[PDB]
């Protein structure tokens, strides 16, 4: 079939494809639309490929939740306009909605599954994209907490409402908390905390007796601030989560948070900088 | 004193609005001779910023960085319009930037008149379905790479752009071409004389036998300009820019008060309710430490003062963190001098929290 400007359209207008690979395609592929679309797939690939070193901090956390088993998921991008993308929207809850289905926690057996769909919509927008992380929280009672894109949150509980653990699950996107009670804060890591508090309580002048009474007061604070329970509630500071919870008659069995972009460090750019070094 | 134009690039990432924006400063330097980019036409002054991100963009137009008169959206040709380009258009239309013109990019590699109209056909639908004009939209076919490497053609082509940055981007008003404003920051009165107001004429002029109204907080009253003074020293006018004070007949000084506006009657108006855009400061920015909430009750400074007000979350919105951008619905206690565009601080106990700008008047 003959290559107008009609029949490249129609591809265009069906795989979002860049105009010029939609006509090479169509072309060496005599006007067939389903081989043209084929060729497009392996072409790709290699376009992906191309991409897959750049750094993508963008993206968002998405949550979901069937019954007693909850997902929250990470997928990248480069910048925050794919993220807000409907394509890259749907391609996240998809992969989310499979990680629910399947239980699936191995973020390999995830990617692997949604590789081929990753290289399309890669070919398409063209910023690189990766499923990055995925984790499972089991619990009788589940809530999310979805901070815009950002930040999500699952948590579980035992005695608590719908609103008491949005409220909790909302605390934890704010505070941060990487354990649920200060007990369950290793010995061993108290142990390494107390002897940097004082280390540091000591150069600074303080008496032996004195630094070591201090150091015990702190560690009570530290463990208190990296804990759950131990934390000023959010929405009421003046008591912690763990009155909270006693309150109503209430326990938090999990929690996991994701942020988009944690651990990985964003490309600094000078637009100015970079305009003037290309002019001269 | 040529006239100052804010624009921006706005695309997809490897579009070329880096080396458009380096193709633009050389060709104009070469032509007419000599984070941003500064560049110049015979009879305009350019301040040309990126665009990158969403949220990167919508926090700098609220912490200071002077609104776009005009975009530039940058789409190779190769591609045409990527899935995000909606996204990239779409911002365009959430900041109010008044003019979008399109440089169709990499046009060396694309010999098929053909498909560059079905791009530009593409990319004037696109424009449309936002509500910018995408039938009138000037749309340049060039090449960045080989104008910045000097080839005539090509060379062209950016001459093309900035002819149009220059002739569909209006000519910004002055502050001083604009209705007379002043923010009112004392009063006072003299025995022989009556009535004084100072601050710094935020636009316009006010002249000697001009009426004023005087806006906000309380009913709107109207006066006349008896006189205008800078350092004791009696002026004909005031200007955009100078601080004086400005002297009225008839009316007290306990009928006028801080926060209140002078202005040229029938040109702004009292309002308590608006919808903004608005930005919260960051713990290592000097601002909260903590989230806020529904029942956060801040003062909105407006120019001169503060204002209490209520705020009213986006839906699906419950807390506010510390380096958040988001839209809030205000509802001041009294009214103020406003309209679109007018920017604030947020504040608690006096202290700044935040920055936001009025983005449609309600009430
Ligand atoms: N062929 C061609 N390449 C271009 C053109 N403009 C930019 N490029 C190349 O496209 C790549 C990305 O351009 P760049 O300005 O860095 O894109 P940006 O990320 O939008 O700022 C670079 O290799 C440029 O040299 C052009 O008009 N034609
Ligand atoms: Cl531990
Ligand atoms: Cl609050």
């Amino acid at each position: 079939a003959e290559i107008t400007a009609s029949l490249v359209k129609e591809l265009r207008e069906r795989t979002g494809a860049g105009m010029m690979d939609c006509k090479k395609a169509l072309t060496e592929a005599n006007g067939d639309i389903e081989l043209a679309i084929e060729n497009m797939r392996k072409s790709g690939a290699i376009k992906a490929a191309k991409k897959a070193g750049n750094v993508a901090a963008d993206g968002v956390i998405k949550t979901k939740i069937d019954g007693n088993y909850g997902i929250i998921l990470e997928v990248n991008c480069q910048t925050d306009f794919v993220a807000k993308d409907a394509g890259f929207q749907a391609f996240a809850d998809k992969v989310l909605d499979a990680a629910v289905a399947g239980k699936i926690t191995d973020v390999e057996v995830l990617k692997a599954q949604f590789e081929e769909e990753r290289v399309a919509l890669v070919a398409k927008i063209g910023e690189n994209i990766n499923i990055r992380r995925v984790a499972a929280l089991e619990g009788d009672v589940l809530g999310s907490y979805q901070h815009g894109a950002r930040i999500g949150v699952l948590v579980a509980a035992k005695g608590a409402d719908e609103e008491l653990v949005k409220h909790i699950a909302m605390h934890v996107a704010a505070s941060k908390p990487e354990f649920i009670k200060p007990e369950d804060v290793s010995a061993e890591v108290v142990e390494k905390e107390y002897q940097v508090q004082l280390d540091i309580a000591m150069q600074s002048g303080k008496p032996k007796e004195i630094a070591e009474k201090m150091v015990e007061g702190r560690m009570k604070k530290f463990t208190g601030e990296v804990s759950l329970t131990g934390q000023p509630f959010v929405m009421e500071p003046s008591k912690t989560v763990g009155q909270l919870l006693k309150e109503h008659n209430a326990e938090v069995t999990g929690f996991i948070r994701f942020e988009v972009g944690e651990g990985i460090e964003k490309v600094e750019t000078d637009f100015a900088a970079e305009v003037a070094a290309m002019s001269k | 004193t040529k006239p100052h134009v804010n624009v921006g690039t706005i695309g997809h990432v490897d579009h070329g609005k880096t080396t458009l924006t380096a193709a633009i400063t050389t060709v104009l330097a070469k032509t007419y001779g000599g984070s941003h980019v500064e560049y110049d036409t015979p009879t305009r002054h350019y301040a040309h910023v990126d665009c990158p991100g969403h949220a990167d963009y919508v926090k700098n137009m609220i912490t200071g960085a002077a609104q776009m008169d005009g975009a530039i959206l940058v789409v190779a040709a190769t591609d045409g319009p990527m899935p995000q380009t909606r996204e990239h258009i779409l911002l365009g239309r959430q900041v109010g930037v008044p003019y979008i013109i399109v440089f169709l990019n990499k046009c060396d590699m694309v010999d098929d008149e053909e498909l560059l109209e079905l791009v530009e056909m593409e990319v004037r639908e696109l424009l449309s379905q936002y509500d910018f004009p995408g039938d009138d939209t000037p749309i340049v076919r060039g090449s960045a790479l080989k104008a910045l490497e000097g080839d005539a053609e090509w060379e062209a082509k950016i001459l093309e752009l900035a002819g149009f940055l220059d002739s569909y981007i209006p000519e910004p008003e002055r502050a001083i071409d604009k209705p007379f404003l002043l923010p009112i920051e004392d009063v006072f009165s003299i025995s022989g004389r009556g009535t004084v107001v100072t601050g710094r004429v935020e636009r316009g002029i006010i002249k000697v036998g001009e009426e004023v109204e005087i806006v906000g907080i309380k009913e709107t009253q109207k006066s006349t300009c008896t006189g205008v003074e800078m350092f004791r020293k009696l002026l004909d006018e005031g200007r955009a820019g100078e601080n004086v004070g400005v002297l009225l007949r008839g009316i007290k000084r306990e009928e006028i008060e801080r926060g209140q506006v002078l202005a040229k009657p029938g040109t702004i108006k009292p309002h308590t309710k608006f919808e903004s855009e608005v930005y919260i400061l960051s713990k290592d920015e000097g601002g909260r430490h903590t989230p806020f909430f529904k029942g956060y009750r801040p003062q909105f400074y407006f120019r001169t003062t503060d204002v209490t007000g209520t705020i009213e979350l986006p839906e699906g919105v419950e807390m506010v963190m510390p380096g958040d951008n988001i839209k809030m619905v205000v509802t001041l206690i009294h009214p103020i001098a406003m309209d679109d565009g007018l920017r604030f601080a947020i504040r608690e106990g006096g202290r700044t929290v935040g920055a936001g700008v009025v983005a449609k008047v309600l009430g």
